[PDB]
Order: C-alpha cells, then structure tokens, then sequence
C-alpha cells in the first residue's frame, strides 16, 4: 500500500509537470544574443548553460546537491549523504536542469514576439526596445513622450533590473519561500531520518541490539510496538506527502494560468502578477519550482486638474467627441488631450477621440473648436 | 525469488503496469569485526621465579582471577621433566579459559616423583602436599634451566615422613592427614629447612586444644647437580567469574587500522553495531572516548593508538527496477552510485539479469540491462530521471536515450526598419479532452449494525461510547 | 551569582561527549543566578610569631540536607588583594584555599547538645598537605573527651588547624599533619576506606562537584581534564552503600604568624536541581556556552 | 476560555482602520471602474458612473 | 490530552491552508469585478454584473 501510494505521488507529479513544461513551450522563437534588448542591459537574464539570475539564486540559497553523480561515491570518504541510513531514494527531477535552460531561453527568447498579436498562430520577434514602445502605447502613455523620452525611461528600466540584484535578502519575500519550501521538504525527509531513534514504548531503537540482549518471547512484542511506530509514522508521511502533491499540483495549474496570462501577453487584471498596473514579466526556474519577477508601472507626483467629459459644438450640438484611452485636459498655459496615465498636454486631433452621442453632461464651446 | 517477483505480488496480480518501481535494497556484507576498548591485565609469575623454592610440605601459593596468563609465555621457562594432569586436558590450561586458579610451587626432586600420586599413601601424600579430589589439577616437575639464575636453590630438600599427635593421655596418637590447599599441624613445627634426615620435632599443645604433645619427624635430600620443583596448578569453574585467559590473538584482525574502508561489526566493549571506521583528526572530548551525534548516534572514536577515528555507517545501495508491459522486458538501475558494485557482495533474496557490456554509467547511476545508444526520444514512457529514458525494439533489449528537446521554429530577429514574420500557411481542428470530477459518490454509513452487527451485547457495550456514532 | 551563558559549573555528560552543537540535556543543575552559601577561611590568632587559640566561624553548628548534590566554586579572587577576616584593616593576596567537607545520613546533637553532632557511619573529605593531597575517608567518628573536646568540657566547636611553619615544610608536607589536627579532636574507627589524590598547586579558578549516582556517591572535577576549563568530569567513584541525606563544611583554621597573614579566597556552594538545558559544544566540544530552561 | 487554558488573540486590523480600508474602497469603486489602467483616479459624481 | 491537541493542530493547519485559498480568490475577486466591471459572466453576479 505504501508503495502503491508513492508511485502514485510520483507519476502525478511527473505528469503534472510535463503538462506544466507542455503547455509553457512556446511555439516559435528568436535565438539569445548578447545586444538582447538592445540598449537595456537585460544581459542578467541572457543565459550564458542557466542565467546569471538563476546561478544567483541557487548561491544564495541554502541547497545541498541530490549527490546524483557521486552521493554514495563521497559517503564512500565522508545530509544527503544521510540517504540510506533510513533507507529512501531521492528521485532526479524530470527535467534535465539544461532541458529548464532550454526551456527559460525559449520564453525569454519568445517574449519579445508572443507579446503584440492576439492568438498564438503568428510569432512577431519585433526587437525588445519597439516591444516596450508598444506596451506602453497599450498602458495609455502618448507616443510624443516615447518619441521624446527614451533615454530616462531606459535608464529608469536598467536601474530597476539593477537594484534587485543587491536585494537578495531576507527582504525578498521571495527568497523566504523559497527557503521555508526547502526547509519543509528537508524536515519533510528529516521526519523519516529522525524517527528511527524512536522507540514508542520499547527500551532500544535498534532491532539487531533487541534481538542481541532479549529472549525471543519479550522481543517479540518490543519489535511488534516498534514496527507499530514505524508504520503508523509512515502513514502520516504517505499522507503528508498526498496532501503536499495535491497542493502542488494546484499551485501548478496556477503557474500555468499565470505564466499563460501575463508572460505570454500583456495583462488588464488589477495586480494578479504584478502590484500595480503590470507591463512585463521575466520568468526563470527555482531549487523546488518556479520564480516570476514582473516589471509594472508606478506613478509618483500626482497633481489635480480640471477636465471634461466631452466635446460638443455650441451649433451643432449633435457632433460630441469622445477621449478615446485618455483624457480631454484645460491647459493653463482652449482644450487639449492628455494621456490615460501621463501628463502630457498635446494638441486635440481626431486620432485620439470618438465621435460619441450627445448629451446635456458635457461641455458646450464655440470659442476654440477642435479640428 | 526476485524483484519481478516482489513487484508481482505487490500489485497482487500476474500483471502490472509499465514503468519504474522501488524494490527492496541490498547490503553489503560485514568484512569482520574489531574490539578493541578495554585490556586486561596480565598475571604474576614473577615470585615463583625468584627466590628460594620453599619445600613440598611449605608450598607457597599463588592465586589468579582476572589477569592474562600465556602458557607460550610461561611453560617455555620450565625445563619440563614431568608432566601429569587429573580431570583436565592438558591443552586446556593453556587455552580455555577458567573462573579462578591456585598455583603453588614447591621444591621437589625427580627421585621422589612417585610420591605425587593421589592414591599414594607416602609421606608427601600424608603431610605435605594433597591434590584436589572435586577439582582438576596438574603437577608439573621441572629443573632450572641451566642459563636461569633468577631463581636459587635451596640447602637441601627436606620433607615430613612422620606426622601425628599424641593427645592428652599420651597413649592414643592420631596421624594428620593434610587436604587440598591445606597445612598440617607439623609444619608449624618443622622449619622450612629440615637439618637433616631423621630429625625429631617436639611441641606442646595447650591444654584447650585438647592437651597432649605434637610430634614431627623430618627427612632432608641433597641438592643435585640442578634444583629440580614442582609446580601444580588447581583450577575452579564456578567460584568466580571466568576471567583468566590467554592471549587475544586476534591483534592483526580486530584493529582498526587491519579494516580501513570496509564494513565491519564493531564490538567496542559495550558498544556494538555495523559501520565503517576511518582515520580522522581529533574532534570533540578526547577523555570520553565515545562521541556522538545530536540523534544519538556515533561519529567518532578514540582508538588506545592515539589515532582518532569516524564512523558513519555500513552504507549501501538501493535498487529500482523499469520494466514493460507487452514486451517481457525489463532492467535493473542502482542511482547515485558509481559503477563499481557487481554481483559479489549481496544480501537479500538474490539478482535478477538475463541476456547474457553489463555495467553501464548514466547520470542517474549504473544500469544493468541497457545499451549505449544515439537516440533521440521526445515522448518517453519510461522516465528514468534527468534527462534519460529508455526504449523496448518492436526479442531486443533497451535502448537508451535522451529526452529529445523539441526545438521552436527558429526565427532571425533583424536589426532593420524590415521584419521577419512567421506565418502559418496550413491549420487543423484540434480536439482537446479533459475531465473534471465535480461529485463525489454520496454514501451514508449505519453505525451501529457496521460496527456492532446485531448482537445484543455489543450494543450493550456499545452504550457507553455513545456520541461517537452521532 | 552563577551566568550559565559564561558557562560556570555545570556537570558534563558523563560518557556521552559531542562536537558543534546545541543539544538539549535533562540533568542535575543548579538555578541560573544563585548567590549560594559561600563561606571563608580565616586564620587564628597570632601575637607576633607566636601562634594563639583559632578564629573560625559557627560553621560547624550548621547542617543542610545535600538533596540532589551540590557544586563547589573554588579561587574565584584569586590573582587579586583582599581584606583579612581576622585583621579588616589588613589586605594582602588573595591566596587560594581548598574545603572540607563532612557527609552524613544521620542528624543528632553533641555532648554539650549542640545542634551538629552526626552518628554512625560518616564521610570526610579533607585537603591536605598545603591542598596537594585530597584525602577522603569513610568511617565511625569518635570523638574526643578532653579539654575543649566534643565529648569532654569547654566544647565550642571542632576545627582544624594548619600551620604554614610545621604543618607544611614546602615540599615535605606529605606527613598529612592537618589529618592529625582532625585526630586531635577526633579519631577513626572501623573504616571502609581511605582515598588520596594527587594535584599541583596553581593560581587559577577551579570547580569541583561532589554529587552522587544510586549505587555510588561520585567525584567530579576541572581539575583532572580542564585545568582552563571548568567542566565537571568524573575523576572519582566513591563506592558509598548508602544515600547521604545531609552535608556540612568543616571550619579550618591556620596558624600563619602576625606579620604574614595572608589574605584567603572565598569558596562558593551551589545546590543542584532537576532540570533541562541547552548546551553548545564546541569544536573541542567542552562547553564554554549554556542556557537554562526554566 | 481560560478554564481549558489557550489565548484567543486578537485579530491584526482594528474595527476603525479596517473600516476607514472599507471606506476607502467605497470612495474609489465610484471612479477607478471607468478607464482601464490603475493609475489615473476618475471620482465622477456616482449617478454618472 | 496530547493525542487531542494533535488532531487539533492538523485541523487548525488544514483550516489556516483553505483561509488562505479563500483570501486569495477573494482578493482576486476584489480587484476583478470591485475595482474593475468584469464582463465575465457569473464569476460574481448572476447575469451581467
Ligand atoms: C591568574 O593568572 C594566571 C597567569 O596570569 C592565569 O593563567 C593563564 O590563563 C590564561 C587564560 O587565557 C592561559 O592562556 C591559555 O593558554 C592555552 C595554552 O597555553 C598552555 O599551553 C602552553 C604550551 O604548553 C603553555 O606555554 C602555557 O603556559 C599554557 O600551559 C591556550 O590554549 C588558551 O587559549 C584558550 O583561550 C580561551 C580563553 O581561555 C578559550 O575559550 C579557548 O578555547 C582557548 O582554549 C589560553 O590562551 C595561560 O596559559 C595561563 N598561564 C598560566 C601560567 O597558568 C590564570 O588563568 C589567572 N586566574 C584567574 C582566576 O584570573
Ligand atoms: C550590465 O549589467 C552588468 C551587471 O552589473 C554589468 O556587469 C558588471 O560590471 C562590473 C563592473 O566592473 C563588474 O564588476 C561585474 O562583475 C559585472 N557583472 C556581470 C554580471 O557582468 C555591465 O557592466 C552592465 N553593462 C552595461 C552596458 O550597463
Ligand atoms: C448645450 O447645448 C445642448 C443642446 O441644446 C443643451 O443641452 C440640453 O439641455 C436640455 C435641458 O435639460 C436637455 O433637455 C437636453 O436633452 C440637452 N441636450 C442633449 C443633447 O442632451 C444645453 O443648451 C447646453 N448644455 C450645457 C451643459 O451647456
Ligand atoms: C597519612 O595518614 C594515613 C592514615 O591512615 C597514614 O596511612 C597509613 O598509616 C599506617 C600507620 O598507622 C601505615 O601502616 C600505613 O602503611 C599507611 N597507609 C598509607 C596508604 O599511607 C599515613 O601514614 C599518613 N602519612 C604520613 C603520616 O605521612
Ligand atoms: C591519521 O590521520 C592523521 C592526520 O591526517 C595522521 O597524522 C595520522 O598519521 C593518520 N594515521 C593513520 C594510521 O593513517
Ligand atoms: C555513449 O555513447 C555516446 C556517443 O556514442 C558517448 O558520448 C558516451 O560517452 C557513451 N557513454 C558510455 C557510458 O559509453
Ligand atoms: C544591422 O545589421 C547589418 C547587417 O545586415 C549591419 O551591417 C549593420 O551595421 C547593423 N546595424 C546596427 C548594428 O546598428
Ligand atoms: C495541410 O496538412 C494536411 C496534413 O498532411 C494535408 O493533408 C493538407 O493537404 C494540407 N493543406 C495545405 C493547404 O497545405
Ligand atoms: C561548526 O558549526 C558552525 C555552525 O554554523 C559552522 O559554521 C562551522 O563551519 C562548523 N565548524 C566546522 C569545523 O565544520
Ligand atoms: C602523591 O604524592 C605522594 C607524595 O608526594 C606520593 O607518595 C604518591 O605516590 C603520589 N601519588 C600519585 C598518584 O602520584
């Protein structure tokens, strides 16, 4: 029965993995190189083999190798070198860690292009520099500011992927699940590798030094409440390990979801992957799973202003215009158009309103009309 | 009978599904086993090498619990002339070992050997020296050797050839029969060197112990061209704790410099286990001698040598097994170890390998059963870990290979005003299928006929728990 | 007041060393910051170079019960000056001076009926030949019917006394001649045994435990293992065949003339306790760091 | 409660701050739903949203 | 007494993880159709919210 449960644990998390891995895979791709994003110095997540990120990570984490090319080989001279000692194997994880290289560069490699269209039939590997134009474009930022701007919001970019390289710590909240999902899978094996010294009633953990003191009548209810022990403790463990899977397979469907949603695309949601109106994401793999950082948007040094709600001819009050993902603004330097997320006052056209039905909340003018 | 077999009735039928499964492991045997924690002591003979040999009639005692005796070491100093033994081999002296002995030696020349005997009723039978009648004994007599001069020679040989005691009416004389280990009344009248043959020895006795007068008559033998004694030896089975014994000769066998590297079953004088003893630098207390783990177990030991030592474990391999259905195949793999472990050292039921090359190195581990192969597989069935899968031939045996890395459509990202779209020109309905268990199955329980089955004394019983069912 | 994170006076495990950890110990130990029993030594009398009666504390018409043992703190002023009891306006050298100690079942009263007075079988601890000899002896204690005498008149107190000129002769001082100040007011009789033990003289602080097992009462030291160390390890198992209810120190007196008393140490007692603590062996694994629980 | 003997702690947020966040909500829920993009805050009068 | 609090640690856990799984969907629900008008049928109101 123990037997038959862990396979089972273990078939559903390989297969739950290969659906993960499957459903990731992008469809088409654009090779890594160094210049990746042009004048961003992204390079950090250019792999070059795993990325710089990920080599950071597993450093600055607390992980002890699975011994998988020479465990019993340095048991042989000198915690998981402690794997027979209780008796349990540790399986290699499905995936080679260069197939998660293949993989990471594949999806850093593909964001670029998955990003502009709807649907997943074409792939658009626009260079990353016109990628970030056209997000913000999608956020309602101007194009006069973009065409204006470039430098400070590069230099706003390199920065913020520079300054969380020097934030690997306790501060990442990140990192303190990462560590306490390290730590529970090693208490998780510790639980078996400790227990044995148990005795649950018996007066030695240890059946060979019972059966060298005692005469076999008493020895056999002393092996008997040990044997007890043991199985009913690794029944709580069949049952821990159950209720650890399922909840890893939920939060890999939610993985999926997520890296679905707003890797692959720029999403609307308010702060489902990232606090803050999102506007990319990065993902690499983690020592037990997977780790996301997003970059989004935060503004800063708001002002009040007055506005409208339409545009409508004194004569004609049946033409009304509309803001078309912004805002009609009163400059104080006589309307003008602003952005959804910017100030940037710029003159009204008809590339950025919608002709819109009249009514009586909007604002009459026949001084200044807009083209 | 093998793994196939503990995987059949495991599954509790004649068929089973297709993959990787955990058998029972295997340990590598013990190559021995060392004890060495606490040495004895060895015992004395020195006195009975030394000095003056006392006479037959002042044999002088040696006794011997918990002390190291070598017969190599001992009967090799005796210039051995006669030799008997009563109730005891006379190889079990020198090789079994005994709860307590008694030795005494005394001086005794070959002329008058044939006085040793139990059923002798002369005068070294009658006063001087008795053997045990309950106990085996031996009698040795020897000769110093003539390149010994540790021990000396006495004046002259003297012994008791007439004993008793005349009692209070001076008429009625009772001779004094002398026991094992005991003296007779005589010698406390008779000096320890008789002046010569036919000497009278008189005493008075006190009127409390019966009155009378005691009487003596002491006979002397010179000294021949060598002194020649007499050594015996009475051993005692159940009066003490069965401590005297030879020699450990196990010094090349059950240290721990003999066993480097090699599982051994240490016997470390109270402390008993499988493990592997290597040479280490000095950790921890050196006095205690024994250092531990935070979960009790031992890491470590300080050896008499002045050479600390760890201990991890006798520590061996598990074995898993891939097999297939459909096609009777199957393979046997040991992870994380390298290919170093073949078919000598086992344990349990036995090995499982047909088809008779045979040890292949994989990153996993060593796989029996597999071949080297440049195959590329992206839809494995039998995930072996890592990257690594095997593959049956549609009788041949499997074939390794890697997981094959699908690849995406590659596409050049230009650096021009121009761009280089992927389209697709062709396309299908694909049909996705998935399930999702939204109900369980609504089940109801009776407690009380489940757990009690209508008999009137179980719910008789039954009718204190109460709540339990509810 | 004992700091157990400065690690003072704690009884090691007894078979069971380890290297690099904080284990947790159920054992016997004393309360963390105890101000204990410390008592003093001080000389007699002294006009001169003539030595005088003796000047000792009540110490002896004072009896606890020993419960679960105690510990004993030895030299904690040495390499410093200090004030003498017998001369206040005084300070000399701090010198180092070693206890005696009496065990006992049994409680009872002396000639006079002072409270004190122990019967039948009785331990005796005592340091001798200027402290390098620690002679131990378990036997029926008779006392002397004389003047100034337990079983005699003028009984205040039994004490002993060391005179540095005689007692002592720097180096032949192994005539155990404070054991004949003891066999000045008392004498032994039908005794079990009679334990000495060798230990050089130094300046440095020391710990010794006088706790017990069952089967035997045993003798624990720094001394035998860590002279820089003040960890208790076993040196001595004193065969005892039974449990000892109640302990007492013996009051000691010196002979040391007028112009050369030399300023004493103070010694400090502390009970021990069942109780758990946290250990932190070192790499060397003695303990040098330790909390309580409770 | 104490009978058994265990601490019932309380809760992080008070009645007050909490309710001023529920008030806070109440506030925006009238004017952030009219423009997608979280940044820019639209408090119209609430008949006209 | 230990055997009780045992059982009560594991429903207190189990508890503690489904609160979490509960505040999180709320949370999306809050800053979905809260925040936001979702066009999504029924996620939080039956019929067109
Ligand atoms: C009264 O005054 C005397 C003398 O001033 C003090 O005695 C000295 O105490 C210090 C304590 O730090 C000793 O220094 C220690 O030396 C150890 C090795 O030295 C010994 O061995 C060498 C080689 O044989 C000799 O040359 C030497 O004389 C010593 O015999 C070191 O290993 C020690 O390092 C330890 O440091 C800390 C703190 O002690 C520990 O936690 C570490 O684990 C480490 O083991 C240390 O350096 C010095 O040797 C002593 N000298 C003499 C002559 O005894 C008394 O301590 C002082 N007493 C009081 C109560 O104040
Ligand atoms: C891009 O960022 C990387 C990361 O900081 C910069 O490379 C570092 O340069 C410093 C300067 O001496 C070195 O000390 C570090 O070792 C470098 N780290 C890595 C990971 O290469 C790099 O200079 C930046 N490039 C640009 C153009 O800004
Ligand atoms: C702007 O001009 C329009 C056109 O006449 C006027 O708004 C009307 O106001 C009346 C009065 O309630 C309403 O019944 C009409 O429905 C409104 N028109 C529309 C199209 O809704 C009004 O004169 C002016 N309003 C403002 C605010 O300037
Ligand atoms: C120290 O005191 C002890 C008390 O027993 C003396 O020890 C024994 O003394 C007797 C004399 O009555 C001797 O026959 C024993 O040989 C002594 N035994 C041992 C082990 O010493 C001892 O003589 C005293 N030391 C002196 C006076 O220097
Ligand atoms: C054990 O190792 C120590 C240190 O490496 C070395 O000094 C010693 O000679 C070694 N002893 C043996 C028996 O190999
Ligand atoms: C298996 O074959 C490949 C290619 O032929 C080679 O690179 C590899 O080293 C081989 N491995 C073994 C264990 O022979
Ligand atoms: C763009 O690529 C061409 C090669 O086709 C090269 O000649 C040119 O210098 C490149 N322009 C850059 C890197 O700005
Ligand atoms: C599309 O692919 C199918 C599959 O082979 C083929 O039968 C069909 O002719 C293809 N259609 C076109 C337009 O290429
Ligand atoms: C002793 O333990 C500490 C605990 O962190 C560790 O840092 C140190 O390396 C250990 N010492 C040795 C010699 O391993
Ligand atoms: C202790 O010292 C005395 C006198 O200096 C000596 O007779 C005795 O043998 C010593 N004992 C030990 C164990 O060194």
């Amino acid at each position: 029965k123990i037997n038959q449960a862990l396979h089972g644990a273990n078939l559903r998390q390989d297969d739950s993995v290969r659906n993960l891995f499957a459903s990731v895979k992008s469809s088409q791709s654009s090779p890594i190189i160094p210049g990746f994003g042009g004048d961003f110095n992204l390079t950090l997540l250019e792999p070059v083999a795993r990325s710089a990120i990920e080599d950071l990570l597993f450093d600055k984490v607390t992980i002890a190798d699975p011994g998988y090319m020479q465990g019993y080989d340095d048991c042989m001279q000198q915690l998981i070198c402690a794997q027979y000692v209780a008796g349990y194997k540790v399986l290699p994880p499905l995936m080679d860690v260069n197939m998660e290289a293949a993989y990471t560069s594949s999806l850093l490699g593909s964001i670029a292009g998955v990003g502009w269209t709807a649907g997943l039939s074409s792939f658009a590997a626009i260079p990353f520099a016109q990628s970030i134009f056209y997000r913000l474009n999608g956020v309602g930022i101007t194009q006069q500011v973009l065409s204006e701007n470039q430098k400070l919001i590069a230099n706003k970019f390199n920065q913020a992927l520079g300054a969380m390289q020097t934030g690997f710590t306790t501060t990442n909240e990140a990192f303190q699940k990462v560590q306490d999902a390290v730590n529970n899978n090693a208490q998780a094996l510790s639980k078996l590798a400790s227990e044995l010294s148990n005795t649950f009633g018996a007066i030695s953990a240890s059946i060979g030094d019972i059966i060298q003191r005692l005469d076999p009548p008493e020895q056999d209810a002393q092996i008997d409440r040990l044997i007890n022990g043991r199985l009913t403790t690794l029944n709580a463990f069949v049952a821990q390990q159950l209720v650890r899977s399922e909840s890893a397979a939920l939060s890999a469907q939610l993985a999926k979801d997520k890296v679905n949603e707003c890797v692959k695309a720029q999403s609307k949601r308010s702060g489902f992957c990232g606090q803050g109106t999102h506007i990319v994401s990065f993902v690499v793999n983690a020592p037990n799973g997977l780790y996301f950082m997003h970059v989004g948007y935060y503004p800063s040094n708001h002002i009040e202003v007055v506005s409208a709600y339409g545009l409508c001819d004194a004569a004609n009050p049946t033409n009304c215009i509309a803001p078309v993902n912004g805002y009609f603004i009163k400059t104080n330097n006589e309307w003008s158009y602003t952005g959804s997320s910017f100030y940037a006052p710029e003159p009204i056209t008809s590339l950025n309103t919608k002709y819109v039905a009249p009514q009586v909340t909007y604002q009459n003018i026949s001084t200044n009309l807009p083209p | 009978f093998n793994d196939l077999s503990q995987l059949h009735c495991s599954y509790e039928s004649f068929d089973v599904e297709s993959g990787v499964y955990s058998v029972s492991s295997f340990e590598a045997k013990p190559s021995g086993s060392v004890v060495e924690q606490a040495e004895g002591v060895e015992c004395d003979f020195s006195p009975l090498l030394s000095g003056t040999p006392p006479q037959v009639y002042n044999f002088k005692r040696l006794v011997f619990t918990n002390c190291n005796y070598n017969l190599t070491k001992l009967l090799s100093l005796f210039s051995v002339n006669d030799f008997t033994c009563s109730q005891i081999s006379p190889a079990a002296i020198a090789s079994n070992c005994y709860s307590s002995l008694i030795l005494d030696y005394f001086s005794y020349p070959l002329s008058m050997k044939s006085d040793l005997s139990v059923s002798s009723a002369g005068p070294i039978s009658q006063f001087n020296y008795k053997q045990s009648f309950s106990n085996p004994t031996c009698l040795i007599l020897a000769t110093v050797p003539h390149n010994l001069t540790t021990i000396t020679k006495p004046l002259k040989y003297s012994y008791i050839n007439k004993c008793s005691r005349l009692l209070s009416d001076d008429r009625t004389e009772v001779p004094q029969l002398v026991n094992a280990n005991q003296y007779s009344p005589c010698v406390s009248i008779v000096p320890s060197t008789v002046w010569e043959d036919g000497d009278y020895y008189r005493k008075q006795l006190s009127p409390l112990e019966g009155g009378g007068w005691l009487v003596a008559s002491g006979s002397t033998v010179a000294m021949t061209e060598q002194l020649q004694m007499g050594f015996g030896i009475t051993v005692q089975y159940g009066t003490d704790t069965n401590s005297v014994c030879p020699k450990l000769e196990f010094a090349n066998d059950t240290k721990i410099a003999s066993q480097l590297g090699n599982c051994v079953e240490y016997s470390l004088y109270g402390v008993s286990g499988r493990g592997v003893f290597q040479n280490c630098t000095a950790v921890g207390v050196r006095q205690q001698r024994f250092v531990y783990d935070a979960y009790q177990n031992l890491v470590g030991y300080y050896s008499d040598d002045g050479n600390y030592y760890c201990l991890r474990a006798c520590v061996s391999v598990p074995v898993s097994v891939i097999y297939d259905k459909e096609t009777k195949t199957h393979a046997t793999l040991f992870g994380s170890v390298a290919c170093e472990h073949i078919s000598s050292t086992m344990s349990q039921y036995s090995r499982s390998t047909r088809s008779m090359y045979g040890p292949l190195q994989t990153p996993v581990g060593c796989v029996l059963g597999l071949v080297n192969s440049s195959l590329f597989v992206e839809d494995c069935k039998l995930p072996l870990g890592q990257s690594l899968c095997a593959l049956p031939d549609t009788p041949g045996e499997m074939r390794l290979a890697s997981i094959a890395f699908n690849h995406p459509i590659q596409v050049d990202q230009l650096n021009s005003s121009y761009f280089k779209l992927s389209i697709p020109t062709n396309f299908s309905f694909g049909v996705t299928q998935e399930y999702i268990q939204t109900t369980i199955q609504k089940v109801t329980v009776d407690c009380k006929q489940y757990v009690c089955n209508g008999f009137q004394k179980c719910e008789q019983l039954l009718r204190e728990y109460g709540q339990f069912c509810s | 007041p004992i700091d157990v994170s400065k690690a003072d006076g704690i009884i090691y495990p007894q078979g069971r060393t380890y290297s690099n950890i904080t284990i947790t110990y159920q054992g016997l130990f004393p309360y963390q910051g105890d101000h204990g029993d410390m008592y003093v030594y001080s000389a007699g009398h002294a006009t001169g170079t003539t030595p005088q009666k003796l000047f000792v504390a009540n110490y002896s018409q004072d009896v606890k019960q020993f419960a679960n043992g105690f510990v004993v703190r030895i030299g904690a002023a040495a390499n410093s000056t200090g004030t003498v009891i017998i001369s206040p306006s005084t300070s000399a050298t701090i010198r180092k001076i070693y206890p005696a100690f009496m065990l006992g079942s049994s409680v009872g009263n002396f000639s006079d009926g002072k409270m004190g007075r122990f019967f039948n079988h009785t331990l005796v601890l005592l340091p001798d030949g200027c402290g390098t000899l620690l002679r131990a002896f378990y036997c029926i204690l008779e006392p002397r019917s004389g003047n100034h005498c337990p079983a005699g008149n003028s009984y205040t107190s039994f004490a002993t006394y060391h005179t540095p000129a005689t007692d002592c002769s720097d180096g032949n001082y192994n005539r155990n001649a404070s054991l004949n100040s003891f066999k000045e007011y008392f004498n032994l009789r039908n005794c079990t045994f009679m334990y000495t033990y060798n230990i050089t003289e130094d300046e440095i602080l020391e710990w010794f435990g006088i706790t017990q097992t069952a089967q035997g009462v045993h003798l624990f030291s720094s001394r035998y293992v860590d002279l820089y160390g003040g960890n208790m390890f076993q040196f001595a198992t004193l065969p005892v065949y039974d449990t000892i209810k109640y302990y007492s120190i013996i009051p000691h007196s010196i002979r040391s003339i007028q112009s050369d008393r030399k300023a004493w140490a103070a010694f400090y007692v502390y009970k021990l306790q069942p109780l758990t603590f946290l250990l932190d062996f070192s790499v060397d694994g003695y303990i040098r760091r330790a909390i309580d629980c409770g």
